[PDB]
């Protein structure tokens, strides 16, 4: 047996909270279109080229 | 024909057969062989000269996976339905659109699989051995179905249930999933499988007593005798519980003087 | 007479109405007017006769009448033998005192010290405990107010004795007040050495009321939750009660079956009494069903004529069980089949039902007939956070029932593989409990 | 130069001496093969870098940023662990399926522990050479220890029969020669 | 204090998913993914009611 009777956390179990306000944060950064979608990116690369 | 009646007769001499009685909690396997009906069928020459993996499907009157899963419910045991199919075909098809599909007659596919799942997940004798024992319904694309024998593993061939059968999900160039709804439906309720060895003996399976109707059982057996006699050159019928002896219903003597 | 009859506080009025009483058992209407004229008293009464609810009434309608803070004192003490029994009547206990405004708590020997420490530093207003864990609480906890002493209550001084705690209960009465104090307790037989402790304890002069082959299945500590789940799945529409020791197993493996999606009716101390009420209720009529409970919540019931008797954990008495399958045999003329599971630790509980002489039968297993849902338990326990902590409570609870037990000599928790345990329950890794081992 | 004759005079000065035994359980380590095939797990199990992490938070950003909220379904990450304290955190429960202890740490007694700490545990930990293949496993420069938890399906046969791999050629042939005080003969 | 548009979009689809009961929505695995807590569960749909659609 281990150690330590430390209950188990609940974030262990479900997708990763802190992934998701990364997530929004960069959300709200392309709503006010401070960071270009990457096919969007892409497609100014390819005429860019040219 | 075959006389019914005497199918009758047997029927019922079976019947009474298995009513013939520190015990077990959990029930004997070898009490639940007992009681279950398999149909022997000599016939000349059933090799293809060639080992025949591939399941015939003989359309039969009644369906006994229904009373199989009715009991199965109750078994230890639970009934379950294995598809395999393409990748491409597992990106297309969903969940949803197999359950809303088979809900309508009231059946369930429990589970679908990719070949790359059969070659990588169980790429291991004892997870595939325990993954495919799980299974009584196996279900393969025929394209796959060809593919199979080195994914599966020859323990899958030995049984009669572990072995797949072979479905379509095309009748196009591309496939439809009506193709696939009406054709698990076709191979569920209307046909029942038939592996093909070697030798002179073919065993078929029926199944248990308890779940279906004697008459019924005894039209069943008829539908599919009359289809393997129009198959094959038969030389005699046995058919009997494998604790049983046999019991000879019919034979054709002349095959023997056709055969040489 | 009624519960409703009597004169009574408004919230204790509220409560009895919602746990569903309106009638009285006799030896309790006889017992309830001494409970409310203050005198001391022991009693004969049968266990589960709703005896606990006898003392908690009078019990509350003194907290009622005193009126007193949570600071001030703790009055009404409990002493119970069994960790099962102690849970119980807490639950029991819980939605009386959650109506009233006074205090309720817990000391069990095999609970978190400091948890009960700090509960006892805020100040308990009810106490409910078992007997060795309260020479602790009191010899070494500071500043727990104890010199109040408004009541106390012994219940089955017969299983105290029979565990062998009434020396502790000497010292403890040599700790107690005895001016303030009043003391009621409850015991359905009696010997000399309870008459002892008695006429310590009962402060005035007190009147007082008096009113077959058995399955066993030895099995492994790891598989044997699997194969009950088998052969529930094999006798699927015949009714069988299965008994067990904690209530947090009880909901537990209740939950679990009822994941596994066949119907289960739970019943154990936790459960709010009127939906206890109801599912002995829709048990009995249904005729076709799984109960799960605990040894005593059955106990405190009578049974209708069963299928099964199974019997999952440790008993609470073992006496008692071999008096219980007798008078389940005499009683139902339906035959209803007895077993235990047992494990290969416990082979001395057989010569003991060897000293019981009644007929005994051994029960098979074959190993090819295992349902094999174990890795789905795994990969389940994995996935849902809930079930973990409910897997993980009824493994907690499980061996602080164990180390609650009293026959040694058929259980020691140093014989149990707990890794095997830990797999019954669906951990890979067992769990750590703070047990002393 | 200094430094040239200092690393040159260093592990002359050790192997000079009598190492204590619960040192030189180190270089008493893993074969050829079996850390080739031990490194050819757990590239299988590589964690994620930092610019892959943004590039799927950008994807999946852009997809709620359209919204177009496409599923809420992942099952897990699976990778290596690799924090010390993480490692140390994911025994004593125990977590922790393999672990893979570097040799060369300059403080060692950051170290020392885990072997005997797995031996008690229980945990199949194995010694591996050199914290910069450990980095290189893990997008560090170093990491000097190697936990592996969860593993798929896929793997997971791979995993126990590695497990009796390392059991085998570590903790049979190098049981008792770990007990010994290695060392002590001058240079 | 509003409720934000995805969550309380995840709490449409659990309305209609499940209806009302809370059960059910507690052992459910897709759009239920953090797993809620049972009662939370409950005041966020009390929360969305109130706001749209009683």
């Amino acid at each position: 047996m281990p150690l330590t009777a430390v209950p188990e956390p609940k974030r262990r179990f479900v997708p990763s909270k802190n992934e998701a306000k990364r997530v929004m944060k960069i959300v709200r950064a392309i709503r006010e279109g401070r960071i270009i979608p990457p096919k969007k990116l892409k497609e100014m690369k390819x005429x860019x080229x040219x | 024909a075959i006389p019914r009646e005497r199918v009758i007769k047997a029927v019922n001499e079976l019947i009474k057969f298995t009513s013939k009685p520190k015990n077990l909690l959990e029930d004997d396997e070898e009490e639940l062989k007992k009681d279950l009906q398999l149909i022997v069928v000599n016939n000349k020459s059933f090799t293809g000269t060639s080992k025949s993996f591939k399941l015939k499907l003989l359309n039969v009157k009644h369906s006994f996976y229904k009373p199989w899963k009715e009991a199965s419910a109750t078994a230890v045991k639970d009934f379950k339905v294995l598809l395999i199919l393409k990748d491409s075909d597992i990106k297309k098809v969903s969940e949803d659109d197999l359950f809303d599909q088979l809900d309508s007659e009231g059946i369930k596919v429990d589970e679908i699989i990719c070949g790359k799942d059969l070659k990588t997940v169980y790429k291991a004798y004892e997870a595939r051995n325990a993954f495919i024992s799980q299974f009584s319904l196996i279900l393969a694309d025929d394209s796959i179905v060809t593919s199979l024998p080195k994914l599966m593993g020859g323990k899958a061939y030995n049984k009669v249930e572990t072995t797949p059968i072979s479905i379509r999900t095309h009748a196009n160039k591309e496939f439809s999933l009506t193709t696939l709804t009406n054709n698990i439906k076709k191979v569920y309720m209307n046909q029942l499988p038939v592996k093909l060895p070697r030798g002179t003996t073919l065993n078929v399976h029926l199944g248990n007593l308890e779940w279906l109707r004697p008459e019924e059982f005894v039209d069943n057996v008829e539908l599919i005798s009359e289809q393997l006699i129009k198959a094959y050159q038969i030389r005699s019928i046995f058919i009997k519980t494998n604790r049983s002896p046999v019991l000879p219903l019919y034979y054709n003597q002349d095959v023997l003087d056709e055969l040489e | 007479e009624k519960f409703e009859e009597l004169k009574l506080s408004q919230p204790t009025l509220k409560a009895i109405e919602k746990m569903g009483f309106t009638t009285m058992t006799s030896v309790q209407a006889r017992t309830i007017p001494p409970l409310l004229a203050g005198r001391d008293v022991l009693g004969a009464a049968k266990t589960g006769s709703g005896k606990t609810l006898a003392f908690l009434i009078p019990a509350i309608e003194l907290l009622h009448s005193l009126k007193f803070k949570p600071r001030n004192g703790t009055g009404i003490i409990v002493i119970t033998p069994t960790r099962e029994l102690a849970l119980q009547i807490f639950g029991v206990a819980r939605e009386l005192m959650e109506f009233h405004s006074q205090t309720f708590g817990i000391v069990i020997g095999g609970a978190n010290r400091r948890q009960e420490a700090e509960k006892l530093m805020k100040g308990v207003n009810m106490l409910i405990a078992t007997p060795g864990r309260l020479l602790d609480h009191l010899q070494n906890t500071k500043g727990f107010v104890f010199k109040n002493l408004k009541a106390l209550i012994i219940d089955e001084a017969d299983r105290i004795l029979e565990i062998g705690f009434e020396d502790e209960m000497r010292q403890i009465i040599k700790i107690l007040p005895n001016e303030d104090r009043q003391s009621m307790l409850f015991s359905a037989t009696q010997t000399t050495k309870v008459e002892d402790l008695a006429r310590i304890s009962l402060r005035p002069g007190p009147l007082f009321i008096n009113v077959l082959e058995q399955g066993y299945v030895v099995c492994d500590s790891d598989k044997r939750f699997l194969l009950l789940f088998s052969f529930l799945k094999r006798n699927q529409k015949k009714k069988i009660i299965v008994f067990l020791s904690s209530c947090n197993s009880v909901k537990y493996y209740a939950e679990l079956l009822n994941y596994i999606d066949l119907p289960v009716l739970e019943l154990h101390g936790k459960q709010k009494q009127q939906k206890r009420t109801n599912t002995f209720f829709e048990f009995c009529n249904a005729e076709r069903g799984i109960l799960i409970c605990t040894d005593v919540a059955a106990r405190g019931l009578d049974i209708p004529a069963v299928d099964w008797i199974i019997q999952f954990d440790p008993p609470d008495d073992p006496r008692d069980y071999i008096h219980r399958v007798g008078r389940t045999a005499r009683g139902t003329k339906g035959k209803g089949k007895s077993l235990m599971f047992l494990t290969p630790n416990e082979l001395g509980f057989l010569r003991y039902l060897k000293a019981s002489k009644v007929p005994l039968n051994e029960y098979e297993f074959p190993e090819n007939k295992i349902a094999n849902v174990q890795s789905q338990l795994e990969k389940l326990i994995k996935s849902n956070y809930y079930l973990h902590q409910t897997a993980k409570d009824g493994y907690r609870s499980y061996l602080q029932a164990y180390a609650s037990h009293s026959l040694k000599t058929v259980y020691q928790i140093d014989k149990l593989d707990l890794a095997k345990v830990a797999k019954s329950y669906g951990f890979p890794v067992p769990p750590k409990v703070n047990i002393t081992i | 130069p200094e430094y040239v004759r200092v690393q040159r005079q260093k592990k002359i000065l050790s192997i000079r001496l009598k190492v204590p035994p619960t040192i030189a359980q180190f270089q008493y380590t893993l074969d050829r093969n079996t850390a080739a095939e031990t490194f050819k797990l757990f590239n299988k199990y590589r964690p994620e870098t930092a610019a892959e992490k943004k590039e799927r938070l950008t994807k999946e950003a852009a997809a709620v940023a359209e919204g177009k909220s496409k599923q809420d379904a992942s099952p897990k990450p699976y990778a290596v662990k690799y924090g010390l304290n993480h490692v140390v955190a994911l025994i004593e429960n125990k977590k922790a399926k393999l672990v893979l202890i570097a040799n060369d740490v300059d403080p060692i007694e950051l170290v020392v522990f885990l072997p005997a700490l797995c031996k008690k545990m229980g945990v199949p930990y194995a010694i591996v050479k050199g914290k910069a293949r450990l980095g290189t496993l893990v997008n560090q420069k170093t990491s000097a220890v190697a936990a592996l938890t969860e593993v798929r399906a896929e793997d997971e046969a791979a995993l126990a029969k590695l497990v009796s791999t390392i059991d085998a050629n570590f903790a049979d042939k190098y049981d008792e020669v770990k007990k010994h005080w290695g060392g002590g003969i001058l240079g | 204090r509003s409720q934000s548009e995805r969550e309380e979009e995840w709490l449409e689809k659990l309305y209609k998913k499940h209806g009302d009961d809370y059960k059910k929505m507690f052992f459910d695995k897709k759009l239920n993914i953090y797993q809620q807590s049972e009662g939370d569960l409950k005041r966020r749909l009390l929360r969305w009611k109130k706001r749209n659609g009683i």
